[PDB]
């Protein structure tokens, strides 16, 4: 931070008559926090001067603090840590041929509010909260006893809505109350985080910030490669727990397409078939069983990925990995 | 160079004409390349992407349309994959297999890539000669203009073997047109003659010792018919992958070993094919493979669709800056065909990246002789037909430089140049042989 | 075997025998387009492969008359798996 040129760096090969050389012109923040104050990973840190007054209205976070130099953080050696809330996402897509857009028509978020990492954790955990929201594939209204089908079949809650935007906005300010630390879910990385954002940038959800932890009101200019660095900035705050990444598919060498059916079977030796749920088709905005049976696949693809995150121990081994290197756990997840 | 095939180093070909027009197109364009992407994966950014055009599927129909058509891209841009093509937004087009082309689009579902606009390659520049050079040309033609002839083959018909029509023509061009200089398209004698093919080779009374093979043929049946040529007519020779006297059977295709044919060193000289070589100022781009019968285009609009074909395939031969852009190359069905050598396409590119001044492709299509984007596209057709009919050559007269007439375009620039305007200097005839 | 493109628009749909199939139900009165999956079954009866293929519900219905082809299937659906498997 400095009163003026901020953004403008040093370069290497700088000209002068004393000097051939300049080192560090373009650090980064993060790398330079972390180097000068020896931080390896997630840690305990003990913070002295916090400033609990300074921050308004600047996070979806419980508590905000700021401090004025960053030697008032150092790390402790406790070894134990706090249970970590762990959110499981599913995402049902439709493809729109007409523009060729990527349109979300349903999700399913399983809660998993106390997942200890200090302990094992156990074969077939249950989610504390289990939901689903839809919208019409087709039309602005749903076939005729959906409510009430939904409720004698389906698991966990279910919540109609009339169009997209409704959804998302449901969806942003359940993502806000939960307040998950983890993103559980199969190919968001690179598929479906980009699909959620996306819509919600199309749709105008305001609070579309909750996917993370920062709240903005506004998205980033040039939002419309770049896009990945957006999406991962949007997110911060929130750990993306993907297990068909490139570090997901490090933990499972023994799968071959890293479906999440032949995932499912290779890592809990369980067998599921999967349905190809196609919403352009015509029976989805009349036929309440065809739409229910899309609505249990959907449910299950989340709770199988949240099993499969759990039993290759994905964010234990990461966790590791990242005390072990000294980078971020973000980066350990995603890179 | 010996007469292999390796898949690798043709891939390696193959990859390289991506990258190559990439570099070129963010050039142009003044685009970063953070602004090109994969298109084969799912994005919902609208990116820049650059590729081949190659078929949907890899056993396709011999007809193309506007809804089975992919886009290949490079090993870095997409690890070699291939990706359908929406082109439902894009109302006026031309492609063809084997053309590189530069897109704006966005892949949203997966399975399909959405062309929202196309990125034409930019046309290629055009060469340039300083003053002292176009003087010294002033000085060599001594006012005259230059007289440039240009014949194809085949050069006898199908049912005989007389030459009098080329002898004919030889006594024209010596005592009437005299023409600085002579250029001769392959074939000679080609080999899908039929009655070469068929072995139907008569004994011929005029020579003295019958000759026992294709290449004694031509040397007691052409070279003295050639040696007649007058030697203040230069004359170049440019060879086809069907000739007979060749022993390299693919395009690119070396030159003729002028020796071999008994020919004097007086006023021949062999080029091979493709060749570029400039006769005074004058770009010349000569290339003996049909690129005009064999590409064949994708097309949508009534705009493209009005325009001449031969516009629209001069057009794309001078973007992809290669003579023959169509991949696969054609085929005759087994007789003969483009016969391409992959490994080497590398030299059948503009030598330079300069664009010729006047390019020369003969087919087997009407003689015609255009201007398209500033340069002069001659086809002089078959010297003889393959009844025995007349055929046609095509005479170039171009007018003699002159830096005062104004007909030369200064280029802006520390250091003098001018541009041949050559399409306002030429004339093109295309005469009955 | 699924369609990728609407059948009428398959490049030599004549050969692919799911094409068939699909224009078969087409000129019927079924609707079918690109995406559509369609079971067949080679039948005997020359006809060429494509053509003796017939819809898998019609090949059920015994009073159709209708078999599964032994030779096409003993030849490029049994003969040509093993050669591979049993190639060393």
């Amino acid at each position: 931070q400095t009163p003026k040129s901020s953004r403008d760096t040093i370069p290497s090969d700088l000209s002068s008559d004393t000097f051939y050389h300049v080192f560090g012109g373009n650090s980064n923040i993060f790398e330079s926090f972390v180097i000068q104050n020896r931080i390896m990973g997630p840690c305990w840190l003990d913070i002295k001067g916090a400033d609990f007054n300074s921050i308004r209205n600047a996070s979806h976070c419980a508590v905000e603090v700021s401090v004025d130099k960053p030697q008032n953080i150092t790390p402790t050696t406790t070894k134990t840590m706090p249970n970590l809330r762990c959110l499981s996402l599913s995402i049902q897509t439709l493809m729109n041929p007409k523009e060729n857009k990527q349109e979300i028509v349903s999700i399913t978020l399983s809660a998993y509010r106390n997942i200890s990492l200090d302990s094992p954790i156990p074969e077939n955990i249950k989610p504390d909260d289990l939901c689903t929201l839809v919208r019409p594939p087709q039309s602005t209204s749903f076939p005729l006893g959906l409510a009430a089908l939904a409720k004698q079949k389906l698991p966990g809650r279910v919540r109609l809505f009339n169009n997209e935007k409704a959804m998302l906005s449901c969806f942003c300010a359940m993502l806000k109350v939960e307040d998950p630390d983890v993103i559980i879910g199969h190919r968001l990385q690179n598929v479906y985080l980009d699909v959620l954002a996306h819509r919600m940038h199309d749709l105008n959800i305001p609070t579309f910030s909750s996917i993370g932890r920062r709240l903005r009101r506004t998205w980033p200019e040039k939002f419309g490669n770049m896009n990945h660095f957006f999406i991962s900035d949007i997110c911060s705050g929130r750990l993306i727990c993907d297990i068909a990444n490139e570090m997901g598919q490090s933990l499972t060498p023994k799968c071959q397409s890293w479906d999440l059916s032949e995932m499912y079977q290779v890592t809990c030796e369980k067998e599921h078939k999967p349905l190809d749920i196609d919403y352009q088709n015509p029976q989805y905005q009349n036929d309440v069983n065809s739409m229910t049976m899309a609505l249990q696949e959907n449910i299950t693809n989340c709770m199988i990925s949240a099993e499969v995150s759990y039993r290759i121990q994905l964010l234990t081994l990461t966790k590791q990995l990242t005390n072990l290197a000294g980078n971020a756990w973000a980066q350990t997840l995603g890179g | 160079r010996t007469m292999r095939q390796n898949l690798q180093e043709a891939s390696d070909v193959l990859d390289d004409q991506i990258e190559s027009f990439t570099k070129i197109i963010q050039n142009h364009y003044k685009l970063s390349p953070n602004d090109f992407a994969d298109p084969t994966i799912q994005s919902q950014s609208e990116i820049y992407a650059v590729g081949r055009i190659v078929p949907d599927s890899p056993t396709y129909d011999k007809f193309l349309n506007p809804e089975s058509l992919s886009l290949e891209t490079s090993r870095m841009g997409g690890v070699g994959r291939r990706v359908r093509l929406d082109l439902s937004q894009v109302n006026e087009l031309s492609f063809f297999l084997g053309q590189i082309v530069a897109f704006k689009g966005k892949n949203a579902n997966g399975d399909y890539f959405t062309v929202n606009s196309i990125l034409p390659l930019p046309y290629p520049n055009s060469p340039v000669s300083t003053s002292q050079e176009l003087q010294e040309f002033q000085a060599n033609l001594e006012g005259s203009s230059l007289k440039v002839i240009v014949t194809c083959g085949p050069y006898f018909a199908n049912d005989n073997f007389s030459l009098e029509l080329l002898q004919e023509f030889i006594d024209s061009i010596n005592n009437e047109v005299k023409p600085h200089v002579l250029i001769m398209f392959g074939p000679f004698i080609d080999i899908t003659h039929p009655l070469i093919a068929s072995g139907k080779l008569p004994n011929f009374p005029q020579f003295k010792t019958q000759p026992k093979t294709l290449d004694e043929l031509f040397l007691k049946l052409f070279t003295p018919i050639l040696k007649t040529i007058s030697p203040h007519i230069q004359t170049v020779l440019i060879p086809s992958t069907k000739d007979a006297i060749s022993n390299h059977a693919a395009y690119p295709q070396a030159s003729l070993i002028r020796k071999a044919l008994q020919l004097p060193k007086r006023n021949f000289k062999c080029m091979a094919n493709p060749s570029s070589f400039q006769i005074n100022e004058i770009y010349f781009g000569c290339s003996n493979v049909d690129t005009f019968k064999d590409l064949k285009e994708v097309i949508k609009g009534g705009t493209t669709s009005s325009r001449y074909r031969l516009d629209r395939v001069s057009e794309h031969i001078l973007q992809q800056r290669r003579y023959y852009p169509i991949f696969p190359g054609s085929i005759r069905t087994h007789i003969s065909g483009a016969d391409l050598d992959v490994s080497y396409l590398g030299l059948t590119e503009f030598v330079g990246g300069f664009s010729p001044d006047i390019m020369i492709i003969p087919s087997e299509l009407q003689h015609f002789a255009r201007v398209v984007q500033n340069v002069v596209v001659i086809n002089p057709g078959r010297f003889i037909r393959a009844t025995g009919n007349r055929g046609s050559y095509a005479q170039i007269t171009v007018q003699c430089p002159d830096l005062e007439d104004g007909k030369l375009t200064l280029v802006e620039g520390e250091e003098p140049v001018y541009l041949h305007n050559v399409w306002k200097r030429a004339r093109v005839d295309l005469i009955a042989s | 075997m699924k369609l990728s493109k609407d059948p009428k628009a398959y490049p030599g749909g004549k050969n692919m025998p799911a094409v068939q199939v699909a224009l078969r139900m087409r000129k019927a009165g079924r609707v079918v387009k690109a995406g559509s999956v369609i079971t067949f079954v080679i039948t005997k009866q020359a006809l060429s492969v494509a053509e003796r293929a017939h819809a898998l519900n019609e090949v059920m219905i015994k009073s159709n008359n209708l078999i599964p082809d032994p030779q096409y299937y003993l030849e490029k659906q049994i003969f040509a798996p093993v050669e591979r498997l049993l190639e060393r």
